[PDB]
This record gives C-alpha cells, structure tokens and sequence, in this order.
C-alpha cells in the first residue's frame, strides 16, 4: 500500500508536468496558422491574385 | 462506558480516524492532515499560477 | 491535539472538548474545500485546454 501511494504521488507529479507543457505548446501551434491565415492568404495571396 | 468516550469517539469521525486504530495515533494522524493541507494549497497555488 | 489544530498559541484561557471536535471537523471541512477547489481548478484547465 505505501508503495502504491508513494508511485500514486509520482505519477501524480508527471501529470502536473505534462498538463503545464501542453497548453504552451498548443498555443505556439494557433501562434503559426494564425500567421499563416493573416499574413500569407489574407494578405500577401489575395494581392497577388488580383494583379 | 468510560467517561470521554463519547467526546472522543466524535473526534475520531470528525478527522476521519476509524475506531480500531490505537489512541497513540490520533496526533500523527491528524499531523499527517495537516501536512497533506499544505501540499493541497501548494497544489492549488501552482495550478492557478499555471493557469 | 487542541495546539496542534489551532496552530495559534492563542492562550485561550478555557479550552473546552466541545471547542476541541469544532476545530477538529474545521481541518476535515479545510481539507475537503482546498480538494473541491483543486477539481475546479482542473475543470477550468480542462476547458481551456478544450
């Protein structure tokens, strides 16, 4: 038993680690599509197809 | 039947102490309460900061 | 076990059994609270994350 919980604080110490990185790591992906969507096809794509 | 037993037997519930346990144990235990309050509050304090 | 839960050395002059079980379903409720706390919080964090 207090080898269970003693794995049950580990790994409730992993969670934590990973539920900080993740968010992170999903707003750097929304970071480049939104780059990609403002400055390239809003932008820059639709100029170049009206000349 | 002895005198405290009734008033004792409310502080075993109200900290969560089943009634078999020896009565040496009740001051460790609730020190361990105490401490896992801590870590709680810890836990809490890191999440919203994360958050 | 009456110091220990009080923390606070506050000399109360008359320390009751009665004040003794008070303080003692106080920690458990302390307890309780901060792990209901805690679940919000992860609920908040899951909606974000969703």
């Amino acid at each position: 038993l207090q080898n269970e919980q003693e794995k049950h604080q580990e790994m409730r110490a992993l969670l934590e680690k990973q539920q900080e990185i993740y968010p992170h790591v999903l707003l750097r992906c929304l970071s480049l599509l939104r780059q990609a969507a403002s400055e390239l096809r809003l932008r820059a794509q639709s100029d170049i197809d009206r000349i | 039947h002895a005198p405290y037993y009734g008033i004792f037997k409310g502080i075993y519930e109200s900290v969560r102490l089943p009634l078999y346990k020896a009565p040496e144990s009740v001051l460790s235990h609730v020190a361990d309460m105490k401490k896992q309050l801590f870590f709680l509050r810890s836990q809490l304090s890191s999440r919203s900061e994360a958050i | 076990l009456y110091q220990l839960l009080d923390g606070d050395n506050t000399q109360k002059l008359f320390r009751t059994y009665d004040g003794l079980e008070s303080v003692a379903q106080k920690l458990s409720q302390d307890i309780a609270s901060m792990r209901d706390q805690l679940e919000v919080s992860e609920q908040e964090h899951s909606l974000l994350l969703s």
